[PDB]
């Protein structure tokens, strides 16, 4: 049961420093290499480098050389990716990888997405989105939840406390001024709206704001 | 883990006087240790495994010429200019186009050309190094107790039987102790610091496989090569060629795959297999067995009271002793197994000794098979099993009479002396005085001389000795043997050792 | 090159079968012969100079057979 | 130093079909030492094949790694809804280790049009002075789509934010959100507000529009 | 023009179909059906047998280890037809001439 | 197991030393000439003496 | 083999640029030097042999420097 | 490869004033062997200073080249209306031979606003199906100006074609034409066509417009 357990995803700001812990388990630690692979949030696996497990000697890819510290703690078998002078590029899911070496890397840190950026936690601005005549498709009147300008992700956007997942497409939260907008679309029959309450319920644990917005017609 | 039927199985002579012995063991060989109170012990390296390996540098053995660009200049324009020198990916070559008034220029016979070809590697190969902190040593240890043809061949069994163990030693943790259970506990004190020279070579990947190459010699490979990571190379032209200038025209052309040469370039190299790690085959290691807690069960059990039976028929090792396997009918188990090696039936005197010491029926289970070996002596002898005609015997012959074995003892020594160099003197285990200075004799000497004119292969240094021969006959008295010492042995010896 | 100046021999540890073994044994004699067998007219002139100079009999022979090796790999 | 490319970028497939996923070693001959890695989204990738020819223990025999040294292929002869994944292949013969641009397994289905619904800024937003015209394009297959925001007949690509679901687990379609964010002044200095979307199911944009002057 | 090939060479050959056909110690040299197809190439051999592995006698064995030969990449020569010998001779005589 | 040596093509090029570059498609065109031809200048004249 | 035993030298007509020319001159000296550059320990002990024998001065060197080249690759 | 850069790119000056035109040798020490080449528009160049230090014969001593080897200056202590021109500096020390990006002599004057006149496409042009809205921004000094074509309040940068005079021989102003070329269909589907001219003489664009619905 070899498992690479890393640190958790960590929100950071530029100019800072982050050290991602990776504890290795299920195997004699010294006997493999220990690799790091940057997976950029949208980009495929970009291999950060590796540190010697026995010697503790790091080596980095040309891009990863000089900003990054591969460090090990022998006894508890904890590999470390440390990123110094944090930069927005340092936001990504990072993976320690136990080397089977020339045979690649067998196993993987559960992932740590560092998030490096300035903003401060901000609540969502949530809009019950009332459809118009052009928004009624067949039986279904599509309804919407416009979540606006929150940091950080997530907001938990349900519909009538999640009783509607059915016509619900909650669309990915994306960046605005380092704040986030997800727009959730519940698709409900015109028989259920506005006859039944359809209320998008937006819970933002980071800003501790649970925002319930009921869509009523314009 | 065991010595059972192993290719190189060389038994181990307990001098007693200690429960400890410094040992030198190998991946291929299995060492079978017999001593007083100390049962027959199998000790073999499984393999030598260097765990984590680093790429020391890289080599491109097959290249592709790309984008041949020759910028030609007129006679007496001197140095030609083709800007691709600004790109290391290109290889640029100055030169000239011989001219008439007809071709490209207003003068005759001279010119200038700058021939730039973009270098591209078709195929590259990498050598790698070994940090001894990543070295393992997998040593299956075993002791001959109650065994079968299966358990004694199946480590998992002898795990439970506690007669065998496996493990790893490092320069970090050189020594380990291990218990045999009923037989007690033994200790191994190794020197993984001293086992190999991790830096005596590299691990050179040629094709899929990797290979051992002297890291001195490895850089000496003349071939387009690489920063261990990535890109900017050296002499990358050595796979590429040129042509005439016919007008401006000249082509750079790349040699085909030199991988075959790389293999050709590997003679002394050794097959090494990376898995998560390289597993080396040939063992060189110095460990110390310590038996102080190794003991003997079974002295109480009675002589087995019933018909024995061969579970397998009497068979010689090929290492000079005869192993059988006994399925024992009697249910009196656990019982001490009566068996001996005697000269004639009409004599009861045991002559040979037990390979497997203290043969022991493990349990009362009827017909339970027990695999045991003893040592027959020279000439004819008899495996004799049991007491009273319910006993059975069998004839055996071993023709190895001491004289020939005395050479097998002695002459192997020189083979054990040379090619193992200074480390050959741990065959002198529990040494001192004689054997201690014996190392020191060869120690400072072997570190010079044989290695100084070393690097010669087979007949090369052998013919040197063959060229050193006549200086023995042509010399002055008391000066004859002086120039004659290095002639025979240590030079022709290794040259006779490999014949062919 | 790729062909010449092999790792041969490792000669470390190694009681084992090497990557390329029987080659290195017969590389020397054969190609030296295979060249001088190819040029037998080359061979006999080497026996001349050994007796030409040194006039010492038993060490006169040292010149010749050692020279037969020379021209292969010059 | 050595580069890889893994094709296709994604493949919409019937599960159980054989979709063989190519890979190639740009440099040298990687020989052995390429390895297939499935990453389902939001996961550490799961190593599939080792030496590019050999299954891992946890990966089923349906995965077939194949190809030699300049080229490699990840074959799943029974591609599956579980085989839906982001697949990687890695030349290891040389540090630096790198990966090929991955190959997704998509489960093929019927083409579905986007369910397109253009929501004007709610009074909650209109009271804020910001105005976002949000158009949810729901349950289209394929993912291949283009949204446009037309304003007073003059298309506005500004204030346009797009968020779309992935292959939608039940119908295996894709849903999208188109959003037209406006200053309520520019939102009220212009009138016609249109999300038109050309999706492979339609030769034309699928137009959902309102004018503030309408309702 | 038309030149004839005496033979071909294989500078790059593939090892294919490795098949080892084994026998016991002293049971003698093994044979393989792969020796009946020259595309296959076999080699004999032996590996020591304890009672741990497969056989009664200690220290011997027999195996026929094979490989299908295939020529991955092959090299070729050609002989020149001495009648195909052609000599194409540009010949010139100096009269009025220009650079072009 | 049986193991094949690496492609000797580069070694073939190495096996070439004094080799002669020639281009054979359906025909070889040889570079270095050796021939013996007898010119005959009888019908050869001098134009322009007029 | 592809290693040694090259067509070079053809030297039949063929007055031209050879396939490989300049590298052939450095075959013999360097790789034999390179080995005795690799083993100056040999170079220390090698050349002393000829001067031990024959007392013939100038020819005592004939063994020495020429046997030096004999050592690499036999 | 040796670079020169000649600053400024242009200088608006009084004639008789001293406007010195700098130059510099990016490489080596060019030492001597830099020049000054006056080329007025539509002319072959005319060489002024040689060795960077020496007038040609025809060029009067008002021109003075100066500076040594990494840096250079073209001075005319009495710059003139005849000196209005484009000047170059040329390093000769090495092949290759090149020329620095010039300095221009502009004659400084009062700052004038563009006279801006937006003519809808001629009825002659409209009958052709093409529609070009021409906006003539006339007699402005300096040349610093911008055209902005606004359409139904939505500014259109497409079909815009700009043609402007140079420093205008009489008043030394500049005149500009802004031509908005529309399909008469989109010319007729939109109404207000507004060219607005921002100029250093005007803190705001000079707005000239027509709604086709107007006359």
């Amino acid at each position: 049961q070899v498992q690479l357990m890393e640190s958790g995803p960590e929100l950071k700001k530029p100019g800072e420093t982050v050290k991602i812990s990776c504890k290795a388990s299920g195997y004699t630690f010294t006997d493999y290499s220990m690799h790091w692979v940057k997976q950029a949030p949208g980009k495929g696996l970009k291999w950060m480098g590796w540190i010697n497990t026995g010697t503790g000697e790091p080596t980095f890819a040309a891009d990863f050389k000089g900003r990054f510290a591969f460090s090990l703690e022998t006894s508890a078998s904890t590999a470390y990716l440390q990123i110094n002078n944090l930069k927005n590029e340092d936001t990504a899911s990072y993976f320690c990888a136990r080397g089977v070496g020339l045979y690649g890397v067998d196993y993987w840190g559960q992932g740590t997405s560092v998030t490096v950026s300035s903003p401060k936690t901000t609540p969502p601005s949530v809009y019950p989105l009332a459809p118009v005549c052009g928004d009624t498709t067949g039986s279904m009147v599509t309804l919407g939840c416009l979540v606006k300008g929150y940091f950080p992700e997530p907001v938990t956007v349900t519909w009538n406390s999640g009783s509607l997942s059915s016509g619900v497409h909650t669309f990915p939260a994306v960046l605005q001024s380092d704040l986030y907008t997800l727009s959730s679309s519940v698709t409900v029959p015109s028989s259920t709206w506005p006859s039944e309450t359809v209320t998008c319920n937006v819970a933002h644990p980071a800003s501790s704001t649970k925002v319930d917005k009921k869509i009523v017609p314009r | 883990f065991n010595c059972l039927g192993m290719g190189n199985r060389d038994f181990i002579e307990g001098a007693s006087g200690a429960t400890w012995v410094d040992l030198v063991l190998e991946g291929d060989s299995c060492l079978t240790i017999m001593a007083n109170d100390k049962p027959t012990l199998d000790v073999r390296m499984i393999n030598i495994e260097a765990s984590q390996l680093a790429e020391v540098r890289s080599y491109c053995y097959h290249a592709s010429v790309t984008d041949i660009s020759t910028v030609a200049r007129c006679p007496m324009t001197g140095e030609a200019h083709n800007e691709k020198r600004a790109d290391s990916s290109y290889v640029c070559k100055q030169g000239f186009t011989d001219r008439g008034w007809g071709n490209g220029c207003g003068l005759f016979g001279k010119g200038s050309i700058d021939t730039c070809a973009k270098f591209s590697c078709t195929s590259k190969a990498i050598g790698r190094t070994i940090q001894p902190e990543n070295i393992k040593y997998e040593v299956g240890i075993f002791v001959h107790g109650t065994t079968t043809s299966e358990n004694h061949g199946n480590y998992s069994a002898q795990v439970g039987a506690s007669q065998a163990a496996k493990f790893t030693v490092t320069p970090n943790a050189p020594s380990i102790t291990l218990k045999l259970g009923d037989y007690g506990e033994v200790t191994l004190d190794c020197e993984p610091r001293s086992g190999l020279n991790t830096e005596a070579f590299y691990v050179m990947t040629v094709g899929s496989k990797s290979f051992l190459v002297h890291r001195e010699w490895f850089h000496d490979l003349a071939l387009p090569w690489t920063p261990p990571s990535s890109t900017a190379w050296r002499n990358r032209e050595l796979l590429m060629e040129f042509e005439e200038a016919h007008a401006t025209k000249q082509s750079v052309v790349a040699l085909g795959s030199q991988e075959g040469g790389l293999h050709q370039a590997l003679a002394g190299a050794i097959v090494v297999e990376y898995s998560s790690s390289v597993k080396l085959t040939s063992g060189h290691l110095k460990c110390r067995l310590k038996m102080d807690k190794l003991a003997l069960k079974g002295t109480t059990y009675g002589m087995c009271t019933g018909k024995f039976s061969f579970a397998k028929n009497p068979a010689d090792t090929g290492h000079g002793t005869v192993v059988i396997e006994l399925s024992y009918s009697g249910s009196d188990g656990p019982c001490k197994i009566p068996i001996v090696s005697v000269a004639s039936l009409n004599d009861m005197t045991p002559v040979g000794r037990l390979v497997t010491v203290n043969p022991f029926v493990a349990t009362s289970s009827a017909n339970s098979k027990v695999l045991v070996e003893m040592e027959p002596p020279f000439g004819d002898s008899y495996i004799v099993v049991g007491r009273g005609d319910k006993q059975i015997n069998h004839h055996w012959h071993k023709a190895g009479s001491t004289l020939g074995k005395a050479f097998l003892t002695t002459l192997k020594g020189a083979q054990r002396l040379a090619a193992l160099g200074d480390t050959a003197w741990d065959f002198g285990s529990i040494g001192g005085v004689f054997n201690s200075i014996g190392k020191a004799v060869h120690q400072v000497f072997g570190g010079a001389f044989r290695t100084l004119f070393g690097g010669m292969s087979w007949i090369t240094q052998g013919l040197m000795g063959a060229l050193l021969l006549w200086m023995g006959v042509n010399a002055r008295d008391r000066s004859i043997a002086l120039a004659f010492l290095a002639t025979g042995g240590v030079l022709l010896f290794l040259a006779t050792n490999v014949h062919a | 090159s790729v062909s010449v100046q092999t790792h041969g021999e490792s000669s470390l540890v190694n009681k084992t079968e090497t990557w390329l073994d029987s080659t290195k044994a017969t590389r020397y004699l054969m190609k030296t012969e295979n060249w001088i067998i190819r040029n037998p007219g080359y061979a006999f002139l080497a026996a001349v100079l050994g007796w030409m100079l040194g006039s010492n009999n038993g060490q006169r022979v040292v010149f010749t057979i050692l020279l037969l090796l020379v021209a292969p790999a010059y | 130093d050595i580069v890889l490319t893994q094709s296709p970028a994604s493949l919409a497939v019937s599960l159980g079909q054989r979709a063989t996923i190519s890979c190639r070693a740009s440099q040298s001959v990687s020989t052995s030492y390429m390895h297939w890695y499935q990453q389902k989204p939001g996961q550490p990738p799961r190593l599939l094949i080792y030496l590019v020819s050999n299954l891992e223990s946890g990966v089923p025999s349906r995965f077939s790694g194949s190809g030699s040294g300049t080229d490699f292929t990840l074959n799943i002869h029974p591609v599956e809804a579980e085989d839906e994944a982001t697949y990687y292949c890695q030349h290891i013969r040389e540090l630096t280790r790198s990966e090929a641009g991955p190959s997704w397994l998509e489960i093929k289905r019927a083409d579905a049009a986007p369910t397109v619904s253009i929501f004007p800024p709610s009074s909650e937003q209109l009271t804020s002075g910001g105005a976002s015209v949000v158009c949810f394009l729901n349950n289209f297959y394929p993912k291949d789509i283009n949204v446009k925001w037309k304003i007073d007949g003059s298309e506005r690509q500004n204030g346009v934010l797009n968020s779309w679901t992935d292959q939608d687990s039940k119908d295996s379609t894709y849903s999208m959100s188109s959003t037209l964010t406006l200053t309520k002044d520019e939102y009220e200095r212009h009138n016609s507000y249109t999300c038109e979307a050309t999706h492979k199911t339609s030769t034309s944009p699928i137009v959902k529009s309102f004018n503030r002057n309408e309702c």
